[PDB]
RNA sequence: CCCGGAGUCGGGUUGCUUGGGAAUGCAGCCCAAAGCGGGUGGUAAACUCCAUCUAAGGCUAAAUACCGGCACGAGACCGAUA
RNA sequence: CCGUCUUGAAACACGGACCAAGGAGUCUAACACGUGCGCGAGUCGGGGGCUCGCACGAAAGCCGCCGUGGCGCAAUGAAGG
RNA sequence: UAGCUGGUUCCCUCCGAAGUUUCCCUCAGGAUAGCUGGCGCUCUCGCAGACCCGACGCCCGCCACGCAGUUUUAUCCGGUAAAGCGAAUGAUUAGAGGUCUUGGUCAACCUAUUCUCAAACUUUAAAUGGGUAAGAAGCCCGGCUCGCUGGCGUGGAGCCGGGCGUGGAAUGCGAGUGCCUAGUGGGCCACUUUUGGUAAGCAGAACUGGCGCUGCGGGAUGAACCGAACGCCGGGUUAAGGCGC
RNA sequence: AGUGCUCUGAAUGUCAAAGUGAAGAAAUUCAAUGAAGCGCGGGUAAACGGCGGGAGUAACUAUGACUCUCUUAAGGUAGCC
RNA sequence: ACAGCCAAGGGAACGGGCUUGGCGGAAUCAGCGGGGAAAGAAGACCCUGUUGAGCUUGACUCUAGUCUGGCACGGUGAAGAG
RNA sequence: CCGGGGACAGUGCCAGGUGGGGAGUUUGACUGGGGCGGUACACCUGUCAAACGGUAACGCAGGUGUCCUAAGGCGAGCUCAGGGAGGACAGAAACCUCCCGUGGAGCAGAAGGGCAAAAGCUCGCUUGAUCUUGAUUUUCAGUACGAAUACAGACCGUGAAAGCGGGGCCUCACGAUCCUUCUGACCUUUUGGGUUUUAAGCAGGAGGUGUCAGAAAAGUUACCACAGGGAUAACUGGCUUGUGGCGGCCAAGCGUUCAUAGCGACGUCGCUUUUUGAUCCUUCGAUGUCGGCUCUUCCUAUCAUUGUGAAGCAGAAUUCACCAAGC
RNA sequence: GUCUACGGCCAUACCACCCUGAACGCGCCCGAUCUCGUCUGAUCUCGGAAGCUAAGCAGGGUCGGGCCUGGUUAGUACUUGGAUGGGAGACCGCCUGGGAAUACCGGGUGCUGUAGGCUU
RNA sequence: GUCUCUGUGGCGCAAUCGGAGCGCGUUCGGCUGUUACCGAAAGGUUGGUGGUUCGAGCCCACCCAGGGACGCCA
RNA sequence: UCCAAACUAAUUU
């Protein structure tokens, strides 16, 4: 006939068995979702980044 | 609702805002040679009776109102469909309401 | 069963403080949010565009994106079994810089100030703050007085 | 000089059938042919080039099937409640 | 006092007098991953064929680019491509 | 045919659940994610110097990362409990002081007080709690790139060199990651908070622990209480509970 | 009145296939023409069935022959309880 | 199933067995109907199942039969009308 | 053959009607048992909810299937509810004027939040309620729809401009596949080539599934069947005791006087399990189900009898208590 | 010492009332040809410079009201953890840690940035 | 319990069409020797209480007084 | 051939 409707009993110890693991961040996260006008400048700031190795290497040395 | 029967909106054929003629969309008549109708009439032929489901519920009381929009630029006179929200009483080019006068005895 | 409405139960959360209604003070609009700084997400009620959902009110995340009026924050959210990082877009009325980081930036600027000046005095100065040691031995003067005797008061009944 | 199978093809429509989808085949019923014609050329139609075959008569071995029959041979089978 | 279903069985829940014997996750196909082996940008005869006379042998061997073909080595688009 | 009953055959070893989410003509079922096992793999500490033996480099000082049902130190977050009503909104008891009048001395009215309230009121406001942080993915120097931004050598992001280890709270701990995957999706009880009900060994939630899966000592007896969790034994000592027979 | 059954078919509204006409290169499309039936019109309850409420009123009171009314296809008659 | 004396407790909330008490003496005979929630029967009532069947109809799809139109068998003369 | 009909009837094939005579099938779910009622079946606000979020009951208080060429978008100028004091007719309400007025108004609607040179009211100009591709949020499996938020690219409106605007101040107002229809590309196929109709596609709207992740659906069975179910009702048992039954305490009153001989209002505290509700723990591979008859035993909350106490107990009869269930 | 323009935090800055305000400024003020608005040069817009600190504004004052901040309230209310504590219950003590709000009683009454004046 | 529904002048009862009426009665003249007919006038918290609204008897929420209908396996 | 009903209990010749 009727039955139990809802409970979160036992749930807090279910998901502590394999731990509640934090999201493992890494260096160099993804650029998915940044401003599109911002992002095509940065692709242009790296497309022309070789334009000036010779001035840069004759300035570290 | 009360939409006016002229409107400046975007015309995709020319890529500008152009004057349009707002007209209400009507469902055309069925083809009798379309592919789902030809499948349907082949499936109903013979013995077996009714083969596809017949709906007969009609929970809705309104329909979405679709406006066909035709641009009045004369050399390309393309048409666009435009849907607005559900409404019971739809008029088109009706009287503009105004806040001054007395209504009504 | 409750509704799954977007502002269910935010009667007091998204309201305003007492006698702090009205025009937003204008210096919440001229903060500067660089990418990668820690912001506290709160959420006003005076501004309805761009408010975060109620599960983020009082969380804290870092900035990954900056627009004209808003920001992109990476916030941890503990849904039932796992914490997953959420990317939310919030207009900058609803956030503020977190001062939880700035005490740590106060002492990183204090430690580099004292490592290139540590050696020439022979100083090995303490950098690791230690968790509140027990009290050391000391003396307590009576100054001729004697300590006041305390004794419990008798009971009496009013209310 | 001589050259070919008609209530048949084909069309409509109804029913079954098929992967056959604006109809693959088969049947009923109505209509009903042509002779440089006819059929086919997987989307219904008109137009036109091209390809392809010659329906409405007939015969035919082999390779193929075989829990019945006659007669054999064998088995990592069963061993008398099997 | 055992099997059983059940939140809960010694149960006034069900099945079971006793003994022997039989008695219930199989086989085929298709997939998926894991593992072992062989060959490796290839791989595989599975069908057919060739081989003292068919105890075993209805086995085993061989073919040659018989590699026809399958899968793999190229994707994407509804399609022209 | 059966989403329904019933049965389903040898032993030891290790690991060990779920009755919860979402969807379903779904409520005696399944899919879905949790929970389980197996197979691994990627790394770390390293093994420790034959018997030996703390060591063998640079007066000090130091001893890898990461991680956590935990605290500390910073710092945000909240409107419950309490309190409040001579604070708004509501509910509300009594006198008093004023005196204007479409009340008939009475009320109404006003001002200052006064009694008692609030799951769907609140100025105020805890305890417990929730989030983030506590470094090398850093810090300090130089330069370069940009089509973005622009009074400007601007602003911002990126890039390239160079320099800094006192490893920048405590305590504990080896960690990461992939594939395949069974069983479950009827739960029940107890402390505290809590809703409906006169109540119920009643119906429904929250938090944690337990029973289901689990024996043992104690409560005479008992799924769940109290103590304590289990290889087969000897000795010793306890727990809760006991000590007339 | 309802539901049936039945008669009538007038110029009758609706109304299939074929047929007729036009448009088109054709498939096709449109129009005209309109059988039964339905709709419209009568008849029929020893067909199926059906057959009300509310107020006021006699000179003691109480009743209510009478009166007024909403109302339906008729408002339950002779009888009997 | 094994069995067979009771009270009370606790317990799946009415025990032959368990706890605590009362107690318990072979082997049988005729009776008796308090118990064994005795036996007979996979509860008929009640509910559930995306299991049915008999029967009704204003359910949904059909259908024999009938009613009506069309074409065919299907012909010969007249008259009208177009 | 003789009569009688006769191109009608009839038969064959197609078409329309009628057709429970016959066939097949269906006849939701949740649910303090089921049915009836409701919809807790898709949504929204406040509360419950225990100060992050999440959180159930046929828990409470409500709402929703719409409305809007402005009630959308900008800009400007204004200030509201109410109160007071005045002003020909004019008063409880007409209009005029000054003063007070922190929102006590208003903002389409439910509630909650927001809002004052405004988000309100009034004028001006307008169509950003348009064309696009992704990312994100909310529900969440972290899938879809819906809704929403930040951008970016176009074209635009408004404003002197900064700017602001891709509907409604925010939280609700809505819908897959298949099919149909419409719009769009001097677009792709239409099967040996070509041309033209037709058809099929690609992309975006619409027509709708309210059982709202989306079957096409009426009853009855007492003539009934089957699989099961103590997951679930009816009798018995158990917990509870509102209700039923029986007592206590306090003392306004009644008792001609006099609270309490006998009583006992307004209150309030209990017991009992012969009632019935309430529940659903046990039994559905069955515990024979009301009453009477017969027969035994037990309870006491005593009707009588033995022994007593009290009286509004003269006697008689009667009433109130005690020990008491022997009979 | 103080103002002006533009602000930041938004009452310690607000409200009522009284007093003072040198010099600058800010205002009130005077006018309507132009610009631009009105029923109305009142507002708005424009052109001015006779008058005045009356008002705004500023500074001060009030056993002022509010507001800000301390004390008390009070280790009180409540609360984390704990017990084979108590009590028929309702509830209540203790252990271990945390710890409020009125009424009541004090104190306070704007700070400050950028640019430019004025004050002998 | 739930859902509909009625309420209006003395009486039965309209308009449900957001912008107060029939019939009958009662007064009051007439006609008549004197008590149908003719003439005219009067009369309504339109249940109550709040809402919504340019505006309510008509539309909403509640209360009342009445009605009606929806349930059965023991 | 339009409708057209009724008439102190209150007594004295
Ligand atoms: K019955
Ligand atoms: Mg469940
Ligand atoms: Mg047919
Ligand atoms: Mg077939
Ligand atoms: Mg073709
Ligand atoms: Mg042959
Ligand atoms: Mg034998
Ligand atoms: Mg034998
Ligand atoms: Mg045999
Ligand atoms: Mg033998
Ligand atoms: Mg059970
Ligand atoms: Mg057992
Ligand atoms: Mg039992
Ligand atoms: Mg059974
Ligand atoms: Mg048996
Ligand atoms: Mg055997
Ligand atoms: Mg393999
Ligand atoms: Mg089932
Ligand atoms: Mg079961
Ligand atoms: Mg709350
Ligand atoms: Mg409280
Ligand atoms: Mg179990
Ligand atoms: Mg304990
Ligand atoms: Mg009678
Ligand atoms: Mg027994
Ligand atoms: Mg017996
Ligand atoms: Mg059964
Ligand atoms: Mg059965
Ligand atoms: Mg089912
Ligand atoms: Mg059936
Ligand atoms: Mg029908
Ligand atoms: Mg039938
Ligand atoms: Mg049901
Ligand atoms: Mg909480
Ligand atoms: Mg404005
Ligand atoms: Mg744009
Ligand atoms: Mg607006
Ligand atoms: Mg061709
Ligand atoms: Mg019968
Ligand atoms: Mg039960
Ligand atoms: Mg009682
Ligand atoms: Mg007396
Ligand atoms: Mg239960
Ligand atoms: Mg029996
Ligand atoms: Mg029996
Ligand atoms: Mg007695
Ligand atoms: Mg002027
Ligand atoms: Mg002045
Ligand atoms: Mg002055
Ligand atoms: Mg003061
Ligand atoms: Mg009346
Ligand atoms: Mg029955
Ligand atoms: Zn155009």
């Amino acid at each position: 006939a009727k039955s139990k409707n809802h409970t979160t009993h036992n749930q807090s110890r279910k998901w502590h068995r394999n731990g509640i693991k934090k999201p493992r961040s890494q260096r160099y996260e993804s650029l998915k979702g940044v401003d599109p006008k911002f992002l095509r400048n940065m692709r242009f700031a790296k497309k022309h980044n070789k334009k000036g190795l010779k001035k840069m290497q004759a300035n570290n040395a | 609702v009360n939409v006016p029967k002229t409107r400046r909106t975007f015309c995709k054929k020319c890529g500008k805002h152009q004057p349009h003629k707002v007209t209400q969309y009507k469902k055309g008549k069925d083809s009798l040679y379309a592919q789902g109708k030809r499948r349907y009439d082949r499936k109903q032929s013979g013995y077996g009776g009714q083969t596809k489901p017949i709906f007969r519920k009609k929970a809705k009381t309104t329909k979405k109102i679709v406006l066909r929009l035709e641009c009045v630029e004369p050399n390309c006179r393309s048409k666009r469909m435009l849907a607005i929200k559900r409404c019971k009483h739809f008029e088109l080019g009706g009287d503009k309401k105004r806040k001054g006068q007395v209504i009504q005895f | 069963t409750n509704t799954k409405g977007k502002r269910r139960g935010t009667r007091y959360m998204f309201s305003r403080p007492f006698r702090k209604h009205g025009v937003v003070p204008l210096a919440t609009y001229m903060r500067i949010y660089k990418k990668g700084d820690i912001v506290d997400i709160k959420g006003m009620g005076t501004v309805q565009k761009g408010m975060p959902h109620k599960c983020y009110h009082g969380k804290t995340g870092r900035v990954y994106n900056v627009t004209q009026h808003a920001v992109g924050i990476v916030v941890n959210k503990q849904v039932k079994g796992k914490i997953l990082a959420k990317r939310i877009n919030v207009r900058i009325e609803h956030i503020k810089h977190s001062k939880s980081r700035d005490s740590f930036l106060k002492r990183v600027k204090e430690n580099d100030q004292k490592k290139k000046e540590a050696k020439e005095k022979g100083t090995w100065v303490q950098l690791k703050r230690q968790p509140a040691p027990p009290r050391e031995a000391h003396f307590v003067r009576t100054n001729g007085k004697e300590p006041e005797l305390l004794e419990p008061i008798p009971y009496e009944f009013m209310a």
